[PDB]
């Protein structure tokens, strides 16, 4: 989904609000922080009514302006509550009522999700994969920066897992799959304006074909 | 035009979802609050410390970490949540390692700790694929030139960390003394081992 959440490369940012070994005070600078990434996990684990990947879902649903006003804790709360209400566990009437007023959600899905690819190669370390040029409207863990460029494989997991554009959606045909560690020059990504060396993205066997 | 949505405080929407699902059953007892203590007290840099000074001083576990980091991680047993499938990256005299999660916020949790909320702000995540040196710079890390910078995006299940060089003038430090300037920072690559004068 190209959304707004897709921020790599994006120009006009100011500093980062940090200085090296600075402060950062406690793990949660609110009582009520923790209750996000815990109640995430009591939907996983407990409950399983939905996976990590719909979750990172739904944060990538919430409306674009909303997303970009709303601090980061704040989101998840925003995305597990749209979850539940999705699927049927909970209602938005209750959550507004329990909160004293409005609790907007995420939007729906535009997109039923897409199957883990039918064909696919296992490459090997130290060869050249573009990033295949398709556009999906709903979940995938690939970086517009890097959609259709080419770059070598540094490592290939030794361990596969569910296809995100399908288990993102909930959906039953996620299969499995390995990940590997694609090395990009900068210059391939961003041409002559950056001033690094090397992008090194993690992406799914089915996001990439080889190299011409 | 543009403007936010009407909402009502976060506290009391993060309040509401929680005794929504606690009022139906769904929320063990004691759940969140163990997920709170597992977060703060748990999960830290000072583990992913432990396992950078472990690798300065044992050339056979510095190999091991750097090869199969997940079998490294899990002889301290620090294998966990978000932590599952670990990677080291080796800085070298040529070579400056960056993590970042330019979609959202992935973070190796268990070695690491949950992100500091600067890693996960518009600002990391926009510009460190773009102009590492820059934002580096700015956080107070100068990189040489001779230096190429590698930034690795956290798009998967890989969950990192990187192996920074050891400084001169820690030569014969015990592994305490070694973990004590080995940072968060150092951790996510932002930051350089610092030794006192
Ligand atoms: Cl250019
Ligand atoms: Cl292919
Ligand atoms: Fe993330
Ligand atoms: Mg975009």
């Amino acid at each position: 989904m190209d959304g707004v959440h897709d921020l790599a490369g994006v120009q006009g940012f100011g500093k980062v609000p940090h200085t090296v070994n600075a402060d950062i005070g406690p793990t949660f600078h609110a009582e009520w922080e923790h209750l996000p990434y815990s109640l995430m996990f009591a939907g996983v684990a407990e409950l399983g009514a939905f996976s990590v990947d719909e979750v990172k879902y739904v944060v990538e649903r919430m409306e674009p302006r909303h997303y970009m006003m709303t601090p980061y804790y704040e989101r998840y709360v925003i995305g597990v509550a749209t979850l539940m209400v999705e699927k049927g566990i909970l209602t938005q009437d209750e959550l507004e009522s329990l909160a004293g007023g409005p609790f907007p959600l995420s939007r729906p899905s535009e997109s039923e999700g897409r199957p883990a690819p039918v064909e696919t190669t296992t490459f090997e370390v130290g060869q050249r994969v573009r990033v295949r040029d398709e556009y999906v409207p709903g979940h995938i863990r690939m970086p517009a920066y890097c959609r259709g460029r080419v770059g070598t494989i540094s490592h290939r997991t030794t361990e596969k897992w569910p296809f995100p554009d399908a288990i993102g959606h909930g959906r039953n045909d996620a299969g499995e799959e390995p990940t590997y560690h694609v090395k990009f020059a900068a210059e391939e990504l961003f041409g002559s304006d950056t001033d690094g060396g090397s992008v090194v993205v993690d992406l799914f066997e089915g996001y990439l074909e080889p190299a011409a | 035009e543009n403007a936010a949505p009407a909402q009502a405080p976060v506290s009391d929407r993060a309040w509401a979802l929680f005794r929504a699902l606690d009022g139906k059953g769904l929320v063990p007892d004691g759940y969140v609050e163990g997920w709170k203590k597992t977060f703060e007290e748990d999960f830290s840099p000072r583990r992913g410390a432990e396992l950078v000074a472990r690798a300065w001083t044992d050339p056979e576990f510095r190999q091991l970490l750097l090869t199969d980091g997940t079998a490294a991680v899990a002889q301290y047993g620090y294998l966990g949540p978000q932590g599952e499938y670990i990677v080291a990256v080796e800085d070298t005299p040529t070579l400056k390692n960056v993590i970042v999660c330019s979609l959202c916020s992935c973070t190796a949790w268990p070695i690491l700790g949950l992100p500091p909320t600067w890693y996960k702000s518009f600002e990391y995540r926009a510009r460190v694929v773009r102009e590492p040196r820059k934002v580096l710079s700015e956080m107070g890390t100068e990189i040489a030139s001779d230096i190429e910078i590698r930034v690795y995006d956290t798009t998967a299940e890989t969950r990192y960390m990187v192996l920074p060089q050891r400084p001169a003038g820690t030569e014969g430090w015990s592994q305490e003394q070694l973990q004590e300037i080995v940072t968060k920072d150092c951790l996510i690559g932002v930051a350089i081992p610092q030794v006192p004068t």
